[PDB]
């Protein structure tokens, strides 16, 4: 795999792409934090094919957390084969072995939707571990499943971890500052104002006229809720992905194809993100269409 | 029998807690300024989402949920009929901070004496909290609180809900309740006043240092060196600067606020403080007594026995930022 | 297509929508036949009338991941990793992926949605449908075996409007979803023509719906209290008709006490004149 | 079994007529009205023959869970077997008989969480959805061959009661899918007043109680929020005491306030003594 | 193995060392505790090598509380066998027989992330046995799941326990105050001001002007944050790792690499620490930018 | 046993152990109910051999209560062999029985941080034994999992029950209802301002108003926290036992070595107890360093 050909259709500049790299390379533990609907999906597919240098599925492992996942059975635990329990080698730590294997090809966990579960409690040894400067076996340490001390683990040097948390929750945050060290935390934006959004529109076959008018509206209307950190911060700013798809048939993005997704799906948004104000909501709409 | 304009009262509570328009509400009285503060407090937390703390269950269910703690399993034989005791992470909004909201929304609907607008919207919200369980309140509760892990915006509704609680007594029939009459005591609004400038001293007198500052006695007895039965003296606020320091008792009296006689016995208090208070510095010595009056506000300075004192007073119920700009101009005057 | 009280229009929308999002929310009040609507409409976007390409679920409060996907339950023997109901709805999809198959998911506001669905919360949207979009699931033994939506799954959700918890708001989950409102509907003529097909008075249901409406009106009138969402609903008109009683005021009269009467007490609580003013207004 | 009944016959039509069409309900009423016994002889009215085979009552608590309801896994002599519980096999039973209505009764269902132990019943059993059509597999269905299906003959009578202040609004789950009906106490009935003239009961010794207890039952239904309609009390107590041999008596119902009227008086109140003490004397006389 | 050897890179004053050997010796039961980054984890096991005075690990344990280790799982529990469970000695009892099987050379057992387990369900017996005083076959104790002819357990004298709570998680604090005595609670400093901070970034191609700004800078946000005791306590003030790592290369610390510090890391945690005005955040995030 | 060796030491008044012997001998269930740091585990061992009159171990058992202390270990239960479930004698059921033989000779068991267990989960069925009137072969009862009713057990008269409670944890605000029934609390004072632990310090090398001073800040420390019952009540108070620990060296007190003490124990006990008035831990702490 090459650089350019995650390029192309990522809206993402190439600054916060090299800025990513350059932590990741350093730290090995990195935190995505944006609203909903920027890529960060899409990028950590392509950005570990980047870093390995090849397009291995083999050597990445994506996974998507939420609230009932457990150390047992992130890490090791006992479940039930059949009649009889045992302990059973968790999906980290399968990974784990692997990349121990191959030391010299970078091996990258992927983990969605970081904030939902309790990652004190999964991560557990491995938050201590994971670390840059404590990865080898120098560091290792027996498990609770672990039948006597001699059995240790040890975080491979290769590894890499990737995390997406989204901004739009902050019941779901990551408080744990302890944990906040080990991750180096790189803010996504929606990335309007970017050529290769534009340019995709414009291939397209849409107009140059709609899409300045368009960037500069999204821009405007993110502004005001970035505004409001008590209310609303940053986090909560409209993604791109809205207007990303839906496209592929080759339908040019007329007004008439505007005006029927902010119905459906902006115009509730509003709603929530502005409970109190009815006359905000018919502003910032009608703006769009006028 | 003449008291504060009570929304001037609410802005005292805000800095005494350390932390948005009541222009629109047209009910006086403080029950309907809070609950409103509160019901529409709560709408704004909502709004971001409401806290989540993961409470581990050990239960007894048909399978394997987290951790089984074989223990418990082998010992009540729950395997043969298809069950164990196993540990896992259920994410609720039944917390006790939660859980102290929607006990308040009942106080708060069941007083006697409230706007039906405010009491028609809270009887929504406690409907919209179907999982969170209704709860007897006490201190204890608010006491095991004190760690303050959650946010910095649910600490200031929850000392709301300590205000409500506290100020909530039953009114004429069992079930309702009716708000006390805080203004009308002078101990509670006074030690209201003393917290409301120690904190407010901190937030805008940036130039100067603001501590509270315990004071010890220089006498000695033969008797006791501890001499406990002295009576325990500890500032109500210092704010010392490098050119001045200066010390300030202020209190709430019903009779000062009667534009004759004057009531100023807590200035005896203060000669005391100066005593015993001694200055490595040797800048200065001052000292401040500072009440509330309504229709106006006069400022005396005074040299008594070698120090620099001065007697003035604060038009509350004028208006908000006035009041503002008035403290800022009377610290600024003495503090010199 | 004939007997539904919806504008062609909604349904209109909805194809196009459902067919492009691949994922999307009917919510309004209950009683407005959202289960009529998706059963009916899920025949429509299959072609044919086929009940076992459908399935149909009602989450509720302790509904939960166990049940739905994957989870660890006793067989005869022992424990047991079992293949949840959606798993095996993927997978009997997965093995014709030409025809289209639907899953219906009624009172979807109660579970706490995060939870339930977890992993596919990401994979059901329309462009991450595939192998290449694969993940191993929590439970599965090994890293290798993977989970992933076909791109034949449709996901239609119906939700009830009138218990809004201000405990989670997600908006993320908003974004795969496409919301669409409902109304009532008593205005449309399909309503309407229905019931003059069944030997009512043409007055009588015009009438009708200008008593009922005012009360909708009354009810969005306070927009922080209640909404659109909250308003009455026409099904409980449709049933027991059927039969060959034809409308009086008399059969709604039996409804009005027997049905509409707990749901003012519900939405305009602790004020019984409320109830019996608006009660009684329809009966006239 | 009509006569026998004290409510009013007004409400056993509109029951029926309820039942019959919506084919689920639940009846709530202060304890100590017969809501047992008025279930069962309205059971045997529906079906208007009178089995007790084809009804069949459970009691619903906290514990109470899906595995006793529908299925669930119970040691055998050694490992352990799948056993039908009640539901599912009671189901089973009507579905050889499909013109015959089957009766089910959930006493103090509100105590219990409906939807643990229902699981995915929960939606079958909402009328709209009932019959082969609206099959599901089991939890505990291991194989795809069998499924569940509660078959539109079964009707199902829900016993609550409005006793407690400590209830707070009914379980969301129960309103949806059932109708709720208030039972009156019925004093005032005269079918409860010819149950104590059959007695030889005097008309004064009669129509000073009924307005006695309405006096009272009024009273306590005055109060708004703490003791509503749902409290006031029922006429159970005074039937079993009568008819076993001793005759009505001013004497009879002394003994009777004591026994149960006055510690409940007691109960609801629960704040002045006087106030019991005012009322215990007055019914007394 | 001796005290220049392991003094020589720590940031920590001498001071707290040789007063932790002081309070350990006599007490035998500590706990440090600092904010991430000061070397909690880091000097511990150097801490180690020096009681017994030889650099050896096997007299040393090292473990993480993750909120699912157990009194199963630590002293004393029940394990699944091929087909039926078996009583397995947990790693504390394990590492116990060792310690006792030469009394002679010390045995350190060290505890990381000691606060978050319940640790009166962890420890059990074994949280009165623990304290120096209580120690020997005088004060023998049997266990729960001991066998039923009599035999017991009790802590060595030689043996030394190590805590590693994090003062973070306000939520997560030692409020079992019959266990708080047991230990002994040493403060550690978050140690910009030290000279051997400042050394080592001089010895690293540092200007000491740029180096004395930026500990000027750190010292007054800490104090900002030692101001506050609602929310942000003194104890949350931010370590010195931060700027530790990431120089091994080669690259020399300036504003350019302090930018990139204050942008990726902290100006995150600082908006999670104050989420109440962003001016907060841009003031101090431009200070130490400035 | 001497009581002249035993009482010399104790800092306890001679009045409170005779009234602890009194209630002892007349209802043989007793609590003795304070704050860490008193002695209550330190008496418990000597009282036992007060009473028998005699240094014997096999008549005294010592066991201290946890949450995973069960029915199933302490009285009667089944473990699991390789396959088979075996039953086994729990510690009191053999524990008794040992008492059977020689009626006349008292015995002793002691349960330490008795709160921390639910004792219905542990006694159950015993609770009605364990009561001082209905002991005897009159009021034995067959036990749970005993195979016949045949087999019973009853608590003889002989054994006494001694139960070390802690009032320092929020939790036992809301004492169980089992413990109060069937034991009869003793609360045992701090005792600082008391002769024998005066003498104790004056006979290792301490200067005499040094000490007087000392005491009076704690009487005058621990009278600021009994005043409050809402965060911390009389049961938080500080016990005697920071003092007596660390001079076996000879070591003689001062405020070097008192300083030690206090920052190490005394002072983040403090901020965890005056979380809210942080200048309540300075104002506190300098006066007793002073
Ligand atoms: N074609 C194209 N699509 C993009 C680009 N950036 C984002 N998207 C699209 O937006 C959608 C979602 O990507 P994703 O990473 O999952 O967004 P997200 O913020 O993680 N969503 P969520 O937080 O809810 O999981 C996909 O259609 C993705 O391809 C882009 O640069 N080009
Ligand atoms: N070279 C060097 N590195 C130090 C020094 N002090 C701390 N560090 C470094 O800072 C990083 C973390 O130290 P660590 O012991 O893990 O801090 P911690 O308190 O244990 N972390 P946590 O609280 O999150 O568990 C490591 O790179 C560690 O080596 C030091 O004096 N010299
Ligand atoms: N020499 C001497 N030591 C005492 C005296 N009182 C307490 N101690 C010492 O204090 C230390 C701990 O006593 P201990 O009984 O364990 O207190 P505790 O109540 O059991 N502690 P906890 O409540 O935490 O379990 C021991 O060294 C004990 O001997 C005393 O009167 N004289
Ligand atoms: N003809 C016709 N029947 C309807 C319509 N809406 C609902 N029904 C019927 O009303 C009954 C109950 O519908 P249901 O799904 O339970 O109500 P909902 O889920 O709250 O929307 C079914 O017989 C529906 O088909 C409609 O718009 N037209
Ligand atoms: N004969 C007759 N008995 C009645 C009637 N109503 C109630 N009962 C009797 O009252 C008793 C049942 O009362 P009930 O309230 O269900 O008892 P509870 O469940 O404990 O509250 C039985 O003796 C019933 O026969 C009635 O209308 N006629
Ligand atoms: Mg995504
Ligand atoms: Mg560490
Ligand atoms: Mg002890």
């Amino acid at each position: 795999y090459c650089l350019e050909d995650a390029l192309n259709d990522l809206f993402i500049p190439e600054t916060t792409i090299e800025t990513i790299l350059k932590r990741l390379t350093i730290k090995k533990n990195i935190i995505l934090q944006g609203p909903p609907g920027v890529g960060k999906t899409f990028v950590a597919r392509r950005l570990a094919y980047l870093l390995t240098g090849e397009k291995a599925p083999q050597r990445v492992n994506m996974v998507q957390f939420h609230q009932s996942y457990s150390y047992e059975d992130f890490i090791q635990g006992y479940r039930p084969n059949g009649v009889g329990f045992r302990r059973k080698d968790g999906i980290f730590y399968n990974f784990c072995q692997q990349a121990k294997e191959q030391p010299e090809k970078k091996y990258i966990f992927i983990i969605d939707e970081i904030n939902r579960a309790n990652l004190s409690k999964v991560f557990g040894e491995v938050m201590m571990l994971m670390e840059h400067d404590k990865r080898g076996e120098n560091w290792s340490v027996p498990l609770t499943y672990s039948e006597n001390d001699e059995e240790r683990f040890y975080v491979p040097e290769n590894v890499y971890i990737i995390g997406l948390m989204n901004t739009a929750d902050r019941s779901l945050a990551v408080v744990d500052y302890a944990l906040r060290r080990r991750f180096s935390f790189i803010d996504i934006e929606p990335g309007f104002d970017t050529p290769q959004f534009r340019n995709f529109l414009l291939n397209k076959k849409a107009e140059p006229s709609f899409v300045e008018s368009l960037c500069q509206k999204m821009n405007e209307l993110n502004q005001e809720i970035s505004k409001e950190a008590t209310i609303l911060g940053k986090g909560f700013r409209i993604g791109h992905s809205y207007f990303c798809c839906g496209l592929e048939d080759g339908t040019s993005p007329d007004t008439q194809w505007l005006n029927e997704i902010v119905m459906t799906d902006i115009a509730p948004l509003l709603e929530e993100y502005f409970f109190d104000d009815p006359y905000k909501q018919q502003k910032w709409t009608n703006k769009l269409l006028g | 029998q003449p008291v504060i304009p009570v929304r001037n009262i609410y802005y005292m509570l805000t800095y005494a807690w350390g932390y948005a328009n009541l222009e629109a509400i047209p009910g006086n009285n403080l029950l309907d300024i809070l609950g409103y503060v509160l019901n529409k407090g709560v709408l704004q937390l909502s709004r971001r989402g409401l806290e989540l703390d993961y409470n581990p269950n050990t239960e007894i269910i048909p399978g394997i949920k987290g951790r089984i703690e074989f223990a418990k399993t082998i010992r009540g034989f729950h395997l043969n009929h298809g069950k164990t005791v196993s540990t896992f992470d259920m994410l609720n909004e039944d917390t006790l901070a939660n859980r102290i909201i929607k006990s308040t929304l009942a106080i708060l609907i069941k007083h006697e004496k409230l706007n039906s607008t405010i009491r028609d919207e809270a009887r929504s919200l406690y409907r919209k909290l179907p999982g969170i369980s209704t709860l007897h309140l006490t201190p204890q509760h608010f006491s095991y609180l004190n760690g303050g892990k959650n946010t910095r915006y649910y600490k200031f509704v929850i000392s709301v809900c300590k205000f409500i609680v506290n100020n909530s007594i039953p009114g004429q029939n069992k079930g309702h309740y009716r708000f006390y009459d805080f203004e009308r005591n002078e101990k509670e609004m006074s030690l209201l006043y003393q917290k409301f400038l120690y904190e407010f001293c901190r937030r805008e007198l940036t130039s100067a240092n603001t501590t509270r500052s315990y004071l010890k006695w220089d006498a000695s007895s033969i008797s006791d060196q501890s001499l406990n039965l002295l009576p325990r003296m500890e500032t109500d606020i210092t704010i010392r600067s490098s050119e001045k320091i200066l010390i300030v008792d202020a209190k709430y009296y019903k009779s000062i606020f009667s534009r004759e006689k004057f009531h100023s016995q807590n200035l005896y208090q203060l000669m005391n403080y100066l005593w015993s208070l001694k200055p490595e510095n040797g800048e200065n010595i001052g000292g401040l007594l500072i009440y509330p009056h309504v229709d106006t506000a006069v400022k005396h300075r005074y040299k008594i026995n070698g120090f620099d004192i001065g007697l003035c007073t604060v038009n509350l119920g004028q208006e908000w930022p006035c009041i503002h700009q008035e403290l800022l101009d009377i610290f600024d005057e003495y503090l010199k």
